[PDB]
């Protein structure tokens, strides 16, 4: 157990863990749930209607003051009926901790932008838009950061394909480069590589 | 711990005035960046008589792929699949069939070198020694098409630089 | 790097000698092991910044 | 014939001033980029055979495409190609440049910068080394020198 | 604010996907089958969406 | 073991040649084929048989660790010998 | 002194053969340096060293003018060298291929052949398998 | 019911107004589209691609996505005003270089098996 | 069909469409055009040159990986056009000079090449073959040119007879000789017309027209030893023409007379450049005169393209003739030309 396995942190458990039952205390309108993982890393499940609040407690307690936005994403989950998780990953320089806090949009329910309590959200915002198509309400100036000028899709969607649906190439006929429908000499080889034992017993799942 | 670049403050004595007054009526600091100039210029230059001279490498050095054999003559790849399955860029085409006296042996094996990012995974995965990235580095082709190797090409790639193959393994096979 | 064979590859010596050895080789550069599920940000000092991995 | 030696020995000479006077245009995608940087680094020094970067399409000869070409991109590799006065030419480095390379199955990857451009010289490797690339452009240097435009103009 | 939409979900304008891909493809939806050759069954516990299999052919040059 | 089709093309050890009727050939038209010279099958098929006392003798394709894994072949029927599925090399009892 | 650096350029010409064979290797290589020959190429290519020059510079070969088949006095290239001799020029061993000679095997090329690209001899990609689907072939006898 | 939230246009009313004025925008800017590019096409070519391009989503009834497209309309407007778009992008409408694919039956079962 | 012939794919760059199609001229104007419109649906190109290799890296975009092979040929060597056929089912011919070299005249470029392709074609199987001559061939015409053009068709002919004929006229587009040349005369200051082009009737077709034409002739399997005339849709007037060329390239149109005697010196004074010549003799008799009218022949719509008129493609090709005062004018803006249509 020794030399192989990482090493266990009570200390930073039982801290984040206070301190996030003090958040969820602070703001039962908004927020659902509170985890630490195993690896002491906490994370706060909100209502999307509190993102705005939620997070300007966050940078403006003078017990939180999580005033660096390290990153912000999206995950992509078909299977939920609300397709998209949206992460904010937060920095406090303060007390030399980090915090994450996640919500949840559909395709056609927007999110409130960030931009006026943090700066840095803005590109993020706009890579969200790029890359899963979740629009942000009253973003400053919303439009494609990544992809292609008229590209149409959002690539990072699970259902969209690796290759797209388009290829460029240069015409001689009417001299400028053209968009296609793709077609591969070779086609992506896709391999079935899960194992049908189970690795983990320690996550398995109910019967049904 | 920590410490600070640009805290310091100019001594305001008449002597430090008047230097420092020098330094900028007369161009004491841009002299010495013409002097350090003037001094590499009468050093011995870094540059190398390429393609007399060459490059250092090492026996490690991952070049252009080759398949190898066994002392016999016999060919080591069995076309278990490994490097195609590790293959991150998707670059190893196989096919395979049991041969005429029942061996286990590819009919096809393509390496695309403008898929292939050259970072020598296939053949920590081969289990035979079979598939090696050689030293050899000046293979620049007029056409895309030549970069495009079949079966053949990796075995006239092997049998070309068997010599230099074999002693690069021996002098790394113990660090693996 | 670290004596498991379910993450880290044996050595080609022991690869070519014990079964064990050969079974996890083979499955490890063909499937890759498995990660128990989970998500994490890793931040870096790299040398441009805080260089993170979500 | 005297005409026939007469346009050999000037198709000598052009083909010599030309491969010994070969100008890249300032221009990198990606990783291969940094490569070409230590290829003009004084290790290797490409300024010695003649080589000289220059910003400026109009006062260049040689394309190098070093690096990903995406989609986002290519038209303007395109443009500045062909404001590129001739006799000119490209050098195709790295795999991403050559076919795609790791980012081939990609959504935003044009599959190997040849679909834009006609190349002349191919440079395998992710990156090819500096001496790579070297051999590369002496290769190119050595097409240059085959090539025979006088005489067949004069056969015509 | 809520406003009451009345209508069944449908994103297809949205997506970018062309239209040949839309109307022409036929999907299936069913759990996979445990491969005969194992008597493991964690492969056969979710549920799979994938598309019907179209034309593949011989590249002339490489095969 | 290399060998000529009717067209005169070269007969790979795969035993691929283009046929008579295929465009492709033209691909080869000013320029070669690649064709490996050295034939695996042959080579392996001139090796001698080895002779051991033992009913099972092992195999790892010389060089210790630069070979093939060390497998185990068993030499009781004598009809035949023992073939290593790796090297090919070829084992068998002393007989008659 | 100045004198000794004439004395060193002035030995330097008469090292190598003369005032033709001095005009010879810095019209070839331009360079003039005279090292100890480490030895010869099967295919003429001479290999010489000298350990007071800095990394990078201790080792060169000067190419042969006459290759397989093509005239190498001007047009030389770094895929001429063979494998053994690769091996040494790019420092991969400090022992040459004349004390530590390569393992001989059978199939290992006799005749190294540098980059033949651009060339009649060019390597041409093409499928190594055979036919997939075999067609039905109908009789040649008349059915009626 | 059903309980959805808006994202400017709370009936499909106001959805309408919202696609008239982008419409409007797009029908102005065509002329100096044609000029700035320097295309090769008349302006009624363009406004033609641009009613075209409108009523490919004349089936929609969800306010929402109407919303979603006149801001996605409105990206594609800014972008041809600004020239961030090349002269690419904009002939990229017209599929000039694609060969005709058929719809008839005949046609497909002669040229493959796809559909 | 021969399985390795059957078409695959979706007719895209890497699909398959059974055509392994040669060439000759594809080093040219109509080359470009038909090498790419080849090259789209994934057809096998050879593509023979006796130019120099740099003379042809345009064409290497247009296929896919091996789609398009470069050999060298001489159009005086029987063995190379053997060598450059052998695995072909088409065989497209688009060889041919505007003026004449000390090496190659024009019953050299239109008789004899021709007709060794035809015959070479023919030895080795070749299932298809097109030929491409003019409109205006006659065997008695004024110009050589069109006298060469008609016993080179009835050369090629006589020596495949199921080949397919195709009859363009002055064909126009961005690397053409016609509305470039007519362009080209403002240099000059004045237009010279012989009768000021009021005796002479034009029927130009576009670039991309006759490659099309080309493409669906070779698809067309009815069209064997059939003969086209590939034409465009409106008829004019050389002035009217040369008025309407300067009107887009807003140039200043100042047309004079010139006699045919002063215009055949002229064309005679420019024929001794050793490199291309601006014009010649031969170029002046063509462009005053008047297109021919062949209707019992099949057109461009009995290969299903309608006809691009001139209107719609000229200022693709005269926009780079303007100053930059005039650049960013639209192609709506120059009051189409009248047309003389019976
Ligand atoms: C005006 C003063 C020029 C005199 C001069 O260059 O002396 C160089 C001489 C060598 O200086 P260094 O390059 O630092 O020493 C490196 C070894 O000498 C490097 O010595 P080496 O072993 O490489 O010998 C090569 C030899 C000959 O090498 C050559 O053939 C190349 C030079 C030919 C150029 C024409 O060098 C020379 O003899 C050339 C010296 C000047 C001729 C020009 O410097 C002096 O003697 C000092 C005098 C004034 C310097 C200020
Ligand atoms: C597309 O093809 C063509 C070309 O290729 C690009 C040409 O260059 C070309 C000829 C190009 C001309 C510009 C050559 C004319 C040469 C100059 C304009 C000088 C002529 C004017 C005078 C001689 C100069 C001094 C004035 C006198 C009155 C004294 C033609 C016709 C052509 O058709
Ligand atoms: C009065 C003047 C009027 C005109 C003014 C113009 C200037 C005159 C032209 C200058 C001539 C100099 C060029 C000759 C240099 C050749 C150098 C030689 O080394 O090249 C060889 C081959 O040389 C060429 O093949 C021939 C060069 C010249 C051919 C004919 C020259 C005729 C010029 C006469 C004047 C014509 C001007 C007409 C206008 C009046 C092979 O070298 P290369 O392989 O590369 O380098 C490899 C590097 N290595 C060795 C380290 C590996
Ligand atoms: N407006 C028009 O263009 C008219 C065209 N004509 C006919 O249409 C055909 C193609 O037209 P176009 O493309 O415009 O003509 P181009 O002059 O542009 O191209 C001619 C082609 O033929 C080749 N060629 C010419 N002479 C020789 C030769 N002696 N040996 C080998 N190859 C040669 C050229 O190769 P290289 O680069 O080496 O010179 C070039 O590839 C021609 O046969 C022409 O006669 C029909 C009516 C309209
Ligand atoms: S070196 Fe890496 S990328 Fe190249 S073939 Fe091997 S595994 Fe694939
Ligand atoms: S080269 Fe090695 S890893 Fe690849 S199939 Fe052959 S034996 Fe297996
Ligand atoms: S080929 Fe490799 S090194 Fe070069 S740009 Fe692409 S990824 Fe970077
Ligand atoms: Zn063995």
């Amino acid at each position: 157990t020794r030399p192989t396995i990482r090493p266990r942190n009570d200390v930073v458990h039982k801290q984040l863990s206070a301190f996030g039952q003090y958040v969820a205390e602070i703001l039962p309108k908004y927020v659902q749930q509170v985890q630490v993982s195993c690896f002491n890393e906490l994370e706060i499940f909100i209502h999307p209607d509190g993102v705005i609040p939620v997070l300007t407690f966050l940078r403006d307690h003078t017990n939180a003051q999580f005033k660096s936005l390290a990153d912000l994403t999206a995950v992509d989950v078909p299977t939920r009926q609300n397709r998209f998780e949206i992460v904010y990953n937060l920095l406090s320089l303060r007390f030399n901790s980090r915090i994450r806090v996640k919500t949840y949009t559909d395709e056609l329910t927007p999110i409130e932008s960030s931009v006026t309590v943090y700066k840095a959200a803005n590109w993020y915002e706009r890579e969200i838009w790029d890359m899963f198509g979740v629009f942000f309400a009253n973003h400053p100036d919303l439009r494609r950061i990544l992809t292609d000028y008229g590209f149409e899709g959002h690539p990072f969607r699970k259902d969209f394909p690796l290759s797209g649906y388009v290829e460029l190439r240069y015409d001689d006929e009417v001299k400028r480069v053209v968009a296609e429908p793709v077609e591969l000499a070779q086609e992506f080889r896709k391999f079935d590589l899960n194992s049908p034992w189970e690795a983990f017993p320690a996550y398995r799942q109910p019967p049904e | 711990t920590y410490k600070f670049v640009n805290m310091r403050e100019p001594s305001m004595d008449m002597k430090s005035v008047t230097d420092r007054a020098a330094q900028t009526l007369l161009w004491t600091e841009l002299v010495r960046g013409l002097g350090m100039t003037l001094s590499y210029l009468f050093r011995e230059p870094a540059t190398i008589n390429y393609p007399f001279e060459k490059g250092p490498l090492s026996p490690r050095f991952r070049g252009e792929h080759a398949l190898r054999r066994y002392p016999s003559g016999e060919e080591r790849c069995i076309a278990c699949k490994l490097c195609e399955a590790v293959c991150p860029a998707q670059a190893i085409t196989i096919e395979a069939e049991p041969r005429a006296d029942g061996s286990r042996r590819t009919t096809r094996y393509d390496i695309d070198m403008t898929k292939c990012i050259y970072c020598g995974f296939c053949q920590e995965a081969c289990p035979v020694d079979a598939i090696v990235e050689g030293p050899n580095f000046e293979f620049s082709t007029e056409t895309h098409e030549e970069l495009l190797y079949n079966k053949e090409k990796l075995l006239n790639n092997g049998d070309k630089w068997e010599a230099e193959i074999a002693a690069n393994i021996q002098a790394d096979y113990l660090y693996r | 790097k670290v004596d498991d064979a379910k993450v880290s590859p044996p050595k080609r010596a022991e690869m070519k000698t014990s079964m064990e050895s050969l079974i996890h080789h083979f499955k490890l550069y063909t499937e890759g092991y498995q990660v128990p599920p989970g998500a994490t940000y890793t931040a870096i000092e790299a040398p441009k910044g805080e260089f993170g991995v979500y | 014939s005297r005409g026939e030696y007469v346009v050999a020995k000037l198709d000598d000479l052009v083909n010599w001033a030309r491969r010994s006077s070969l100008w890249p245009m300032t221009f990198g995608l990606a990783c291969c980029a940094v490569e070409m940087m230590h290829m003009a680094a004084p290790r290797y020094d490409m300024d010695r055979f003649g080589v000289v970067f220059r910003a400026s399409p109009r006062q260049s000869d040689v394309m190098i495409v070093a690096g990903t070409l995406t989609n986002k991109m290519a038209p303007a590799l395109r443009k500045v190609y062909d404001q590129m006065p001739e006799p000119r030419y490209v050098v195709s480095m790295g795999s991403c440049a050559n076919g795609g390379g790791y980012y081939h199955y990609s959504y935003s990857v044009v599959r190997g910068c040849d679909r834009i451009v006609p190349v002349d010289i191919y440079v395998p490797g992710c990156p090819p080394t500096a001496e790579a690339l070297l051999y590369g452009i002496l290769q190119l240097q050595r097409k240059i020198k085959r090539e025979k435009r006088l005489r067949i103009w004069y056969r015509r | 604010q809520l406003i009451a939409v009345d209508e069944k979900l449908d994103i297809t304008t949205l997506t970018g996907v062309p239209e040949e891909h839309i109307k022409t493809r036929k999907v299936r939806i069913f759990v996979p089958a445990r491969n005969n050759m194992q008597s493991g069954v964690n492969n056969t516990k979710k549920w799979k969406m994938e598309f019907d299999t179209r034309e593949r052919w011989e590249n002339p040059l490489m095969g | 073991g290399v060998r000529t089709s009717p067209t005169g093309e070269k007969v790979t050890h795969t035993g691929q040649a283009y046929d008579d009727g295929d465009y492709r050939r033209v691909r080869f038209s000013d320029r070669q084929k690649e064709v490996n010279e050295n034939f695996a099958i042959d080579l392996i098929a001139e090796q001698p048989v080895s002779e051991v006392g033992s009913r099972v003798i092992s195999c790892d394709g010389g060089g210790g660790a630069l070979g093939h894994p060390r497998v185990y072949i068993n030499l009781d029927k004598e009809t035949k010998t023992g073939t290593c599925g790796y090297c090919g090399l070829q084992f068998r009892q002393p007989h008659h | 002194e100045l004198v000794q650096v004439l004395r060193r350029g002035l030995q330097q010409v008469s090292g190598h053969g003369g005032l033709r064979g001095y005009l010879r290797v810095l019209f070839r290589a331009n360079d003039v340096r005279v090292g100890t020959l480490v030895g010869e190429d099967k295919y003429g290519n001479k290999y010489y060293e000298d350990n007071k020059q800095f990394f990078g510079r201790h080792r060169w070969v000067i190419y042969t003018t006459e290759m397989n088949g093509r005239d190498t006095f001007w047009d030389v290239d770094g895929s001429m060298v063979p494998p053994e001799w690769h091996r040494w020029l790019h420092c991969m061993t400090d022992d040459p291929p004349t004390t530590k000679p390569p393992t001989a095997r059978k199939y290992i090329w006799t005749n190294h052949k540098f980059n033949v690209s651009g060339t009649p001899q060019q390597y041409v990609p093409y499928s190594t398998t055979r036919k997939k689907i075999q067609e039905w072939v109908p009789p040649s006898t008349p059915y009626k | 019911g059903t309980s959805v939230k808006p994202i400017f246009s709370r009936d499909m009313n106001e959805a309408k107004r919202r696609v008239r004025e982008l419409y409007r925008a797009w029908y102005r800017e065509v002329p100096n589209t044609v000029h700035l590019f320097q295309l090769d096409i008349s302006v009624k070519q363009g406004r033609d691609k641009v009613r075209e391009m409108f009523m490919k989503n004349a089936h929609v009834t969800d306010p929402r996505v109407v919303d979603l497209l006149v801001i996605k309309g409105k990206m594609e407007l800014e972008e041809t005003i600004n020239v961030w778009k090349q002269r690419t992008h904009i002939m990229r409408f017209f599929h000039e270089t694609e060969a005709p694919r058929p719809t008839d039956f005949l046609s497909k079962f002669y040229v493959g098996h796809d559909p | 069909l021969h399985h390795a012939l059957i078409p695959h794919g979706k007719g895209g760059r890497s699909s398959v469409s059974g055509i392994v199609a040669t060439v000759f001229g594809a080093t040219g104007f109509l080359g470009r055009y038909v090498v790419n419109h080849l090259g789209r649906m994934g057809s096998q190109v050879i593509v023979p040159y006796r130019c120099e290799p740099y003379d042809t890296m345009h064409l290497r975009p247009m296929g896919d990986l091996g789609q398009i092979i470069f050999m060298e040929w001489n159009g005086k060597d029987k063995d190379s056009i053997r060598k450059v056929v052998e695995h072909s089912n088409v065989v497209i011919n688009l060889v041919g000079r505007e003026w004449e070299t000390k090496n190659f005249d024009f019953e050299d470029v239109f008789v004899k090449i021709p007709h060794a392709i035809a015959q070479v074609s023919k030895e080795a199987g070749v299932e298809k073959l097109i030929h491409i001559s003019h409109l205006n061939a006659d065997i008695k015409s004024p110009s050589r040119y069109l006298r060469s053009k008609a016993v080179g068709e009835k050369e090629v002919r006589a020596a495949f007879p199921e080949a397919t004929i195709i009859k363009p006229s002055d064909i126009f587009g961005r690397e053409d000789r016609f509305l470039n040349y007519f362009a080209s005369m403002r240099w000059f200051g004045g237009v010279p017309l012989i009768s000021l082009g009021k005796e002479t009737v034009k029927q130009p077709v576009y670039i991309v027209d006759v490659s099309k034409g080309i493409i669906n002739a070779i698809k067309d399997p009815d069209a064997k030893g059939k003969t086209f005339a590939f034409v465009g849709p409106n008829r004019y007037l050389l002035f009217d023409l040369v008025q309407y060329i300067f009107a887009v390239a807003y140039r200043p149109f100042l047309p004079y007379p010139l006699p045919h005697f002063a215009y055949r010196w002229v064309g005679r004074l420019f024929e001794v450049s050793p490199f291309e010549p601006w014009t010649t003799r031969d170029k002046v008799e063509r462009v005053h005169m008047s297109d021919m009218t062949l209707p019992h022949l099949p057109g461009l719509e009995d290969l299903g393209i309608q006809a691009t008129p001139l209107e719609l493609k000229a200022i693709e090709v005269l926009r780079r003739h303007r100053t930059y005062r005039w650049l960013t004018s639209e192609m709506e803006d120059v009051k189409p030309a009248k047309t003389v249509n019976i």
